[PDB]
């Protein structure tokens, strides 16, 4: 019926492009976002709250008062972004090691794929480290937020996750 | 002036147009161009995107006051989000505490909302 979707990753990853696109329809006018977006998307009869949250450095310490309650952990990588792709291991690993998020999925973009050389979804799941996550769900989805190529397959993913429990 | 125009306005926390100047980090809103504050320097600011149907709003949150302003068009509401984000003399650390304290109450009343 329902579900809560924390989504997070670095600043400058395509977060808040990836909330409009599914809720708008549209590619939208962004700046790093300095607080949080939080909208419903309907999607096969599930009522998903995303809450598209900032990634700027400064404000990662901000991401814990997001985390109670939540069901979905989406985590959106610049699959350009190989200077920060450790960063972004890193950044995920500390979010899951939270007691608050033990119970949720976690759904993967692999954004940007259609920047040359972007590291494809084998290549991020590699420098990710996503195989030691072996308790809990979790699934890697190559994406382009511009195109919305990908999106709608995380959300199926998503569907099926909230449908299993 | 750090920048001046006409802007649409209204307040979260109908439309009227107004006369905007941003001076150090006040902004002043004037019914009357001819006839010439809020305090800018700890605040929040973003793109509307669900407040209002208008294209081209910046929301404005302080902690005293939440509102709309529309601009002319994209870049005109683009170069007004830009000089006040400039106009802040807040260090590193005070930024960090207003930004904490803003997004924090933003929080609360969403997952009351
Ligand atoms: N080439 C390409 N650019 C993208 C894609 N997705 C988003 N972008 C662009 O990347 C930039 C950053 O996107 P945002 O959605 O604002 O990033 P964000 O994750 O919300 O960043 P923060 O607000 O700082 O947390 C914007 O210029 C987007 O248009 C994509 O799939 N491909
Ligand atoms: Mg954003």
């Amino acid at each position: 019926g329902s579900m809560r979707i924390l989504m997070v990753g670095l600043d400058a990853a395509g977060k808040t492009t990836i909330l409009y696109k599914l809720k708008l329809g549209e590619i939208v006018t962004t700046i790093p976002t300095i607080g949080f977006n939080v909208e419903t998307v309907e999607y096969k009869n599930i009522s998903f709250t995303v809450w598209d949250v900032g990634g700027l450095d400064k404000i990662r310490p901000l991401w814990r008062h997001y985390f109670q309650n939540t069901q979905g952990l989406i985590f959106v990588v610049d699959s350009n972004d190989r200077e920060r792709v450790n960063e972004a291991r890193e950044e995920l690993m500390r979010m899951l090691a939270e007691d608050e998020l033990r119970d949720a999925v976690l759904l993967v973009f692999a954004n940007k794929q259609d920047l040359p050389n972007a590291m494809n979804a084998a290549e991020i799941t590699d420098k990710l480290g996503l195989h030691s996550l072996r308790h809990r769900n979790w699934y890697i989805q190559a994406t382009c937020a511009t195109s919305g190529d990908g999106l709608y397959e995380g959300l199926d993913w998503l569907s099926n996750q909230l449908r299993n429990q | 002036a750090a920048k001046e125009g006409w802007l649409h306005f209204r307040p979260l926390v109908p439309w009227k147009q107004m006369y905007v100047v941003l001076r150090g980090h006040s902004l002043y809103l004037y019914k009357d161009k001819r006839e010439q504050p809020i305090s800018v320097n700890a605040c929040l600011i973003d793109i509307s995107y669900s407040e209002t149907k208008r294209k081209n709003v910046f929301r404005l949150t302080t902690s005293d006051c939440e509102c709309l302003f529309q601009a002319e068009d994209r870049d005109d509401m683009l170069a007004w989000i830009k000089t006040i984000q400039e106009s802040s003399n807040l260090n590193e650390e005070d930024t960090g505490v207003t930004n904490r304290d803003l997004i924090s109450r933003r929080i609360k009343e969403y997952n009351n909302l």
